[PDB]
């Protein structure tokens, strides 16, 4: 029994151990709870205004489109404080902790960024935070691990499994089936059990609020599309949600086409995965023929991983968004464009949404286009990534 | 087939509990894996739970954390688990026999044909780990179109309405859960709390095997007499196998001395 539908169409649920539906339950009601209360919206405002720096701006981007009949603004989630959008789900999902009496609070990583999201946010509130991340992403991201460290957070390496992302959320679940009663589970996308990907979702819906006021106000209609990267899809719904009815606007996510769909090396589940059931959810995933779960892969951290939030699986089934992929090349020819044209160093999680968005004009380069491309974060992080492969050419 | 009606009706004709280790199938290869549950089985294990290697299994502390790994690590795959069940039952007609399963395993290319599996090598019931009761509809449906018990959880503070949908929804036995938390023998449960155990009784549940956490004799007694039908133990079993990998021969009498004082602990 639920307050809310865990269902996205056949997508969702909550298929967890028995053990954690208690835990599942009471973080519902305590979110419905929440969204009714408007001393804890007030809260949950003034720390997205006055720490973070939201409303984040809308950029136009001039340089780039030039001789086209696109018109491209970048929503700068980039700009928020952590310098990627995880900030803004991280402040409420702390605020709910807070609201249920727990104490602590335990996060999956494999990028590194919600680990850091999540240890700042508990630095911010009080909380004692513990982080989960497998033991080769331990090795490959040292100065988010040294980051979380510095907020206060124990960073756990995780060596089961394939010692990656999926296996630092199987910890984080088998954790809190044993620490429920005093420690939240600060799941790090819109996807997981239910109401997983209901909170996140309505806890970065403000992405395409501001977008949706930002565009009004700049160019008196609705864009034509909202593009945005799908990792787990936290910020492609925190762009979609508040344009869902509005039935002009295009919905499309992209996920990460690695070395190429064909190769296999690829994190795009939605379109070339098989439905399936894991981390707490009925939705695609990469899976061997007999149902293991596959290594996904690709060149960007927060991308990687082998499943997708289960609204996106709807949306798509539905028609209401679609989904399409990117390369690694792709993202990569996408970032030096950005850095080179408009002096904005994106994320390569970011780079696959403006990789697409860039297609989408060079394509069709008269077709009259009015876009929105998420940034979801900033590419500080990623120099040396980009430093290490334009090495070679 | 009605394998753990029988047994039950045996052991309460003996006025004894059910002794049940786990272990997982084909860790740490598929021949010792054949050799140490025949061993299990001669010692006197009343029924097996079995474990399907899978790449997540998130309701399992390291000990069978790491048996999932060896099993792998020897290329074992469900194809060839359900190769093992097959001979098992061709050996040992009689004994239940339990899979413990994540819900990929058993959806990923149709539920019914998973249980259907099932049925054909004669396997008696299937735990879904990752399927609480609430998910359960399609697993319990198409378990029993097949004659495959479709086990369920109780946790320790399980309210009324919870013990009601245990007790309607499952066959073969109930679960009762000793603490929260995962599988391992380095966490001790709780004494089953009377409330649970007659309340499944009122409602007319299938009797009840405690586990997580069963590592020694005095567990198992204490768990029969606070009226559960018998005992679960993994890890402990699971431990004796980590510890002796280098030794086939001193695993397998480990493994008989132990599952033997545990057998004896359920005697009246
Ligand atoms: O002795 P321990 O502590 O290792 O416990 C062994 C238990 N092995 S099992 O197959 O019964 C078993 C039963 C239920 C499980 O999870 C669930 F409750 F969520 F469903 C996991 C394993
Ligand atoms: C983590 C991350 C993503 C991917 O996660 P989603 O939940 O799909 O949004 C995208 N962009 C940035 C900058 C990230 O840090
Ligand atoms: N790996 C990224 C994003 C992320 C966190 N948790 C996830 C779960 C699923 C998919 C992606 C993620 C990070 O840790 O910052
Ligand atoms: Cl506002
Ligand atoms: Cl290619
Ligand atoms: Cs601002
Ligand atoms: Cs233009
Ligand atoms: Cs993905
Ligand atoms: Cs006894």
């Amino acid at each position: 029994t639920t307050l809310l539908n865990p269902y996205f169409g056949e997508f969702g649920g909550m298929y967890v151990p028995q053990i954690l539906m208690p835990a599942l339950n009471q973080l519902e009601e305590a979110f419905v709870s929440a969204q009714k209360d408007p001393e804890f919206q007030a809260q949950f405002a003034d720390l997205l205004k006055n720490y973070a720096g939201r409303p984040t701006a809308l950029t136009k981007c001039q340089n780039i489109t030039a001789g086209t009949r696109t018109t491209l603004y970048l929503k700068r989630e980039d700009l928020l404080h952590g310098g990627a959008h995880k900030t803004n789900q991280v402040l409420g999902q702390a605020l709910l902790a807070k609201r249920m009496g727990k104490s602590e609070i335990i996060a999956e990583t494999g990028a590194g960024q919600h680990g850091v999201a999540s240890a700042l946010a508990s630095a911010l509130l009080g909380l004692k935070c513990r982080i989960y991340m497998g033991a080769k992403d331990v090795e490959r991201q040292s100065p988010n691990v040294f980051r979380m460290r510095l907020m206060g957070a124990e960073v756990i390496p995780v060596h089961s499994g394939s010692a990656t992302l999926k296996d630092a959320c199987n910890e984080a679940l088998r954790d809190w089936s044993g620490s429920y009663e005093t420690a939240h589970y600060m799941l790090g996308t819109a996807a997981g059990p239910h109401p997983y990907p209901t909170i996140v979702r309505e806890f970065q819906r403000m992405i395409g609020e501001e977008t949706k006021a930002q565009i009004l106000d700049k160019e008196g209609r609705l864009p034509d599309a909202v593009i945005a990267c799908v990792g787990g899809g936290s910020n492609a719904i925190g762009m979609f949600a508040d344009f869902i009815n509005d039935t002009s606007v295009g919905l499309i996510g992209v996920e990460p086409g690695g070395h190429g769909i064909e190769t296999g090396e690829h994190g795009a589940p939605l379109k070339h995965g098989r439905v399936g059931i894991y981390f707490g959810m009925k939705a695609p995933m990469m899976q061997t023929a007999d149902g293991q779960i596959e290594e996904s892969y690709s060149i960007s951290a927060g991308l990687d991983f082998p499943s997708v939030g289960p609204q996106h699986a709807y949306l798509n089934s539905i028609g209401r968004a679609d989904y399409v992929s990117i390369t690694d090349d792709e993202a990569l020819e996408a970032f030096k464009t950005l850095c080179r044209h408009e002096g904005i160093i994106p994320a390569l999680e970011s780079s696959h949404a403006l990789a697409h968005a860039l297609k989408m004009m060079r394509e069709q380069p008269e077709k009259e286009q009015l876009l929105v491309v998420n940034l979801s974060g900033r590419g500080d992080k990623d120099i040396f990534t980009v430093h290490d492969i334009l090495k070679a050419r | 087939m009605e394998r753990y009606e029988n047994l039950f009706a045996q052991l309460n004709d003996r006025r004894e509990g059910a002794f049940v280790p786990f272990v997982t199938l084909g860790d740490p290869g598929i021949e010792q894996s054949l050799k140490i549950i025949d061993t299990l089985i001669d010692a006197g294990a009343d029924a097996l739970e079995l474990g399907v290697p899978f790449s997540d299994p998130l309701a399992d502390g390291p000990t069978i954390q790491n048996a999932n790994l060896r099993a792998f690590a020897a290329g074992v795959t469900p194809a060839q688990c359900f190769e093992m069940l097959a001979l098992i039952r061709e050996k040992h007609p009689t004994i239940p026999i339990g899979l413990l399963m994540y819900a990929n395993l058993v959806f990923n290319n149709g539920i019914d044909a998973f249980y259907a599996r099932c049925e054909q090598v004669g396997v008696d019931s299937v735990l879904v780990a990752d399927v609480p009761v609430e998910e359960s509809a399609p697993f319990r449906q198409a378990a029993l179109r097949h004659n495959i018990a479709p086990i369920f959880i109780c946790p320790p503070n399980a309210d009324d309405d919870l013990l009601r949908q245990v007790a309607s929804y499952g066959r073969g036995y109930t679960y009762l859960l000793s603490r929260s938390g995962v599988t391992g023998a380095e966490n001790r449960g709780a004494l089953p709390l009377h409330h649970l155990i007659e309340k499944l009784k009122e409602y007319h549940a299938a009797p009840a095997l405690q586990g997580f956490g069963i590592s020694s004799p005095e567990q198992v007694s204490a768990a029969v007499r606070a009226g559960a039908a018998g005992a679960i133990s993994g890890s402990a079993i699971v431990k004796i196998i980590e510890k002796n990998l280098a030794s086939p021969k001193q695993m397998l009498a480990e493994l008989r001395s132990f599952v033997s004082a545990m057998k004896a602990a359920s005697r009246a």
